RNA sequence: CUCGAUGUUGGAUCAGGACAUCCCGAUGGUGCAGCCGCUAUUAAAGGUUCGUUUGUUCAACGAUUAAAGUCCUACGUGAUCUGAGUUCAGACCGGAGUAAUCCAGGUCGGUUUCUAUCUACUUUCAAAUUCCUCCCUGUACGAAAGGACAAGAGAAAUAAGGCCUACUUCACAAAGCGCCUUCCCCCGUAAAUGAUAUCAUCUCAACUUAGUAUUAUACCCACACCCACCCAAGAACAGGGUUUGU
């Protein structure tokens, strides 16, 4: 039972009921344009009206390596490298001008952040625009790529082997040393994940918003 | 995005641009009040020891939603009166730039690809 | 001469009571005041040009974006209504000013924590008390009775209105933070000067200009922004999405009033008056207004053509 | 009818009352028709304090 | 920066004795019922804390002489007994800590 | 601008200010019933409580046993917690600790409280009782009350 | 006036003021056809950029802009900062001197203290300036080349005041690189009727008009519940909530 990540709150000092009114028109929203399952590592094609455009139309088709945003105006970035050049767009669930939403693939990965692919390779980035679409078969749980990817020589965007990122999903062992890996163990924060008062429950809240999205289903 | 001293990537088939040179192309004006360049403004390029017109075809840094973001500081040469010096674009380009084809229509023309 | 609370000598027993009937006593009357053209009206003059009508308290409950047909996103900030009534009317010529005033309250609070006159006050209007009273200059043909509830279905769609309110206080702030200064630089020998005015005046004069930027207090002060489009009228749970944002943080009263920019002038002509009656009110408007421009999300996928 | 006072000569339109808020850039002077008709009550009202003794008493 | 005279008894007064120095005058003192000693409405009696320290201080000095030894703590409940008493159904199954007194008046076995 | 942070700074850094809450919530464990300053006894009450809350999970549970012999720097209590702790508010669903201030420290006159354990077999604490319901202005609530009852039932 | 001490060149930050105005505003003349200009009157509310070498103030150059204004303020401002220069003790080169030593000479290096007693000040609460694009219009004008003004619409930059829905720094929140709003004028002259002076004359004649704001309006406004707890409120104090006081 998949709830989608813009329907968890962040916590904070917010009256519910403007998430309660913000939910009620997300699925008055999703009622027009369905919007499939898909997660970080995901291939989605997104189809949207645009101006001055051959047609009015375009289609992008790319991995999804970032998804942020609570209630309308959630968002997630597709990148996808087109004749040598990447390109990373970001698209709005609930926009108008999107038409159409396509998952192409559905997966996962081991990380729930995708943005060293920047500063991978771009065979791991690189996705041809015309793919069909694979088939998922109905119960089944959702599969988990464990693909390493090799980055470029140092330096990179960000310092994506210092503990806070925590990433799994990259060839450390290959492109960094001993010297560096043990620096890089210096800023770990043991107690981070001892940290009891650091969590948010989201039980009893995910609940509800079921009852809610249940409730909208029926009328 | 696109700054003074910023280094930039030449991506239509000109002859002055795609040349080997020891310096790279460096912006050195961008032609805009507030001093900052985004997609669809011409800059000046110090490239190969010469003053040369470019239009910004795409930046770095991310903007608007709906919109491409690049991991290069894409130009396309162009000349005082409006003309690019290449004649290919391969180097896929935002559609943003159809509003501004009313002085870029040679530019999109060459163009090939439009993302 | 000791401090003393409502639940200090109450006991185990009465402690619930209490909350109980003061809860009880102040739902009935706020009920008891739903029909105001049912309970003695006061005249109910047409709109006039040159016509002042009163204002809303609302509170602040966050942002939320939106889409309009020519593929355009705005942000806009919703303002809830919440036990608003009339509260005080005053006459021109006992206002001490120029124009007669109307008294608004906003969010109830409990009559505990409380002075004896504002409660005493509030018994003979018999309503519970407001957190907050704000004072409205209206025209004489715009009196509205005291006691008479407010929605936000007095403001419609496609007006600009201006909205009033107290700014995220930052306590005693630095020049820099408090008012743009540039600084010194970080490097190069700066010895202790990084983040400091500098020179405050000159060495002629021997002191220093009233009104000098130093460090002080910032963050707390009465702000108004001005022009403000209403987007969307929500009247069940009686919200207004108003463009752009307002001052203050979230959950906190603000007042809005009608625009007093010139151009947005002479505009209540098709705006009720002197404010909205839904018991008055024969036809029931519609949940959400969605003024026109607005994408609804039961609209179709917007195709640009 | 303090409103009703009489200038001789041109006194309306050349004498100038002055004052500073005490801003930089907040020093104003005002015509004795601009004063007046900003506020009927003031020319005698500053005639009077000029020529009472300048001491605690004159409050 | 130094002082560029020195300053007056008077005007050393004037900041010195300013209601905002002086000290206030508290008005949250009341009675104890049970000590009849001075307490404050949102504080606990320091008489009958001071009670409960030493008589607590007591059982826990029994408790280690029962274990014996550090890292020893028992897995099972607790129960204080004093002289007279005899285990009860719910003590049963209880480590039982025995002390040499009366019980308490305040001490109410529950 | 400090605006929406719970949890306040104390200690030589987060890491000390763990390690303090650790030691207090282990003494704490331990005791049932330890005095402490005011902020730090009352910044490891959610933590204590939320240890309880591990100790019903159990200790099958290995985040639940992970949680404990991090939490607990004695091994001694952590069969104490998953065995006579939880158990001991099983029935209930929350508020397993009592911390009521105390009379300032006598050196630093510091603001102090003493954090128990409910159920403890420690003597109990003197307590902030409300008024009998035998006052004057309780009788006349209650005579309120059953005339409003009478008048409700008419 | 100060040698019983009044710290400087240039730079950083902060700016106050004068107009002898660089632009934007309003007028007269032209060797003013239009576009550009030149000159004179009025206007100081607003603004007047980023780099290369030089310690530089300045000048030269490259690219923009409407503009990259002149000065005073202890050559403003070192109890706010810098020390590249000048101006100590070391040393080298050229010159003068028998030498010690010296130079408007050049060049490398060379400690920048202070816990604020007093005066003054610490939200002058909210009307904003400019460029560009379309149209006007290829119109008025002009032999052609060339080429407007006024009005309307739009989009930007700067400045001020706020906010966190989206992005970003990051996550109970604070911020910009992000988003929202921003409303009056400014007086030189140009003209009717009309006397002294029966014409005529815009008037320190009586008088009408361009031609003016009592700068409009907005904001703030109830107060012995306050022991205690919480807070988007806060250095303390103060403030808001507790109908959330096991
Ligand atoms: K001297
Ligand atoms: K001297
Ligand atoms: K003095
Ligand atoms: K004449
Ligand atoms: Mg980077
Ligand atoms: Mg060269
Ligand atoms: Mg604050
Ligand atoms: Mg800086
Ligand atoms: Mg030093
Ligand atoms: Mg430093
Ligand atoms: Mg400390
Ligand atoms: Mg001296
Ligand atoms: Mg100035
Ligand atoms: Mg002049
Ligand atoms: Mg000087
Ligand atoms: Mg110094
Ligand atoms: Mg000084
Ligand atoms: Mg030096
Ligand atoms: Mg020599
Ligand atoms: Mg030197
Ligand atoms: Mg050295
Ligand atoms: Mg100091
Ligand atoms: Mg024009
Ligand atoms: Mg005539
Ligand atoms: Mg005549
Ligand atoms: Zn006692």
């Amino acid at each position: 039972r998949f709830l989608s990540p813009e329907f968890i709150p962040r916590r904070g000092r917010t009256d519910p009921l403007k998430f309660q009114i913000e939910r009620k028109d997300m699925l008055e929203r999703r009622k027009v344009l369905h919007i499939p399952e898909f997660y970080v590592g995901s291939i989605l094609r997104v189809t949207t009206a645009d101006p001055y455009a051959s047609g009015k139309i375009s289609q992008f088709l790319g991995i999804c390596i970032q998804r942020s945003g609570r209630g309308l105006g959630a968002t997630f970035i597709l990148r996808n490298v087109i004749e040598g050049q990447g390109v990373e767009i970001c698209f709005e669930l609930y926009n108008p001008r999107v038409q159409e939403i396509q998952v192409v693939k559905l997966e996962k990965r081991l990380d729930d952040s995708l943005l060293y692919l920047r500063d991978a390779l771009p065979e791991y980035s690189t996705f041809d625009v015309n793919m069909k679409p694979v088939v998922q078969e109905p119960n089944q749980k959702v599969p988990v790529n464990e693909l390493k990817v090799k980055m470029k020589p140092k330096p990179w965007s960000k310092r994506w082997e210092r503990p806070n990122f925590n990433i799994k999903g990259i060839r450390f062992d290959l492109c960094l040393t001993e010297q560096q890996m043990k620096e890089a163990q210096k800023w770990n924060q043991p107690w981070l994940e001892f940290d009891m008062m650091r969590e948010y429950d989201t039980s009893k809240i995910e609940a509800a918003i079921w009852k809610e999205i249940e409730a909208s289903k029926r009328s | 995005a696109i700054q003074k001293m910023t280094r930039v990537r030449v991506v239509d088939n000109s002859a002055l641009g795609n040349s080997p040179y020891h310096r790279a192309p460096r912006c050195i004006h961008v032609y805009k009040k507030n001093g900052v360049g985004k997609v669809g403004d011409q800059i000046l390029l110090a490239i190969k020891g010469q003053k040369k017109k470019a239009l910004i075809v795409g930046h770095c840094m991310p903007g608007p939603r709906m919109t491409p973001r690049f991991d290069s500081n894409n130009v396309v040469l162009i000349e005082d009166n409006g003309n690019p010096v290449g004649t290919r674009i391969k180097t896929p380009i935002p559609t943003s730039l159809r509003k501004r084809e009313g002085e870029y229509s040679k530019v999109l023309a060459i163009a090939q690809n439009f993302v | 001469k000791s401090g003393t609370w409502w639940d200090e000598h109450l006991s185990e027993e009465n402690v619930p009571f209490i909350k109980q009937l003061v809860s009880d006593e102040d739902k009935a009357q706020l009920a008891s005041k739903l029909c105001p053209l049912k309970d003695e009206p006061w005249p109910i003059h047409p709109w006039e040009p040159g016509s002042f009508r009163v204002g809303l308290i609302a509170l602040k409950l966050g942002m939320m974006p939106l889409w309009t047909k020519d593929g355009q996103k705005h942000v806009v900030t919703l303002l809830q209504v919440q036990d608003c009534h009339v509260l005080k009317y005053t006459s021109k010529e006992n206002c001490n000013g120029k124009m007669a005033t109307l008294s608004v309250g906003g969010k109830t609070v409990s009559r505990f924590r409380k002075a004896t006159s504002i409660l005493e006050f509030y018994r003979e209007l018999g309503l519970p008390p407001k957190q907050t009273v704000k004072i409205f200059n209206i025209t004489d043909n715009a009196a509205i009775k005291p006691g008479t509830p407010l929605y936000a279905a007095h403001f419609r769609p496609g007006q600009y209105v201006d909205v009033t309110a107290k700014t995220i206080g930052k306590g005693f702030q630095g020049v820099m933070k408090r008012w743009g200064f540039k600084g010194q630089p970080a490097t190069h020998g700066q010895t202790k000067t990084h983040r400091r005015p500098g020179a405050v005046a000159t060495g002629d004069i021997g002191r220093v200009w009233p009104g000098t930027k130093m460090p002080g207090k910032m963050g707390n002060i009465y702000r108004t922004e001005y022009g403000l489009k209403v987007w969307r009228i929500n009247t069940k749970h009686n919200i207004i999405y108003v463009n752009g944002s307002v001052p203050g943080h979230k959950n906190c009263l603000v007042k809005v009033k009608d625009s007093k920019l010139p151009a947005y002038k002479d505009l209540g002509k098709n705006l009720p008056f002197p404010t909205y009656f839904p018991d008055g009110d024969e036809e029931e408007l519609p949940e959400d207004l969605y003024d026109e421009n607005v994408c609804q999300p039961g609209a179709p996928s917007i195709t640009f053509a | 009818n303090t409103r009703h006072i009489a200038f001789s000569g041109n006194k309306w339109e050349q004498k100038v009352y002055s004052s500073h808020t005490g801003y930089p850039g907040g020093f104003r002077q005002v015509t004795a028709a601009q004063l007046h008709l900003r506020d009927p009550v003031a020319i005698v009202k500053l005639a009077i304090y000029g020529m009472l003794p300048k001491n605690l008493h004159r409050r | 920066a130094a002082p560029k005279n020195r300053r007056t008894i008077e005007v050393n007064r004037c900041r010195r004795r300013n209601p905002q120095k002086l000290i206030k005058v508290k008005n949250n003192i009341d009675v104890c019922p049970e000590c009849g000693h001075l307490k404050q409405k949102h504080v606990l009696c320091a008489y009958c804390y001071e009670k409960v320290c030493k008589e607590t201080a007591e059982i826990r000095r029994q408790i280690g002489k029962q274990e014996g030894g550090p890292f020893k703590a028992p897995t099972i409940e607790t129960v204080v007994l004093y002289t007279g008493e005899t285990p009860s159904e719910q003590d049963q199954g209880k480590r039982i800590i025995e002390r040499d007194r009366k019980r308490p008046s305040w001490f109410t076995q529950n | 601008i400090s605006h929406g942070r719970v949890f306040r700074r104390m200690g030589l850094g987060p890491e000390s200010r763990i390690h303090l809450l650790r030691n207090l919530l282990t003494g704490l464990v331990r005791h049932e019933r330890i005095e402490a300053p005011w902020a730090r006894v009352d910044e490891m009450r959610g933590y204590a409580e939320k240890l309880i809350d591990y100790g019903k999970l159990g200790d099958t549970n290995e985040r639940a046993m992970r949680m404990a012999d991090f939490w607990l720097t004695e091994k001694d209590l952590i069969p104490k917690l998953f065995q006579v702790l939880a158990p001991r508010y099983k029935d209930q669903t929350g508020g397993y600790t009592r911390m009521l201030q105390i009379p300032n420290r006598s050196l630093d006159r510091a603001k102090m409280a003493v954090i128990e354990y409910k159920g403890n077999c420690l003597p109990p604490l003197p307590l902030p009782r409300r008024d009998s319901h035998l006052t004057l202005l309780n009788q006349l609530l209650q005579g309120l009350r059953q005339d409003l009852r009478q008048s409700q039932e008419a």
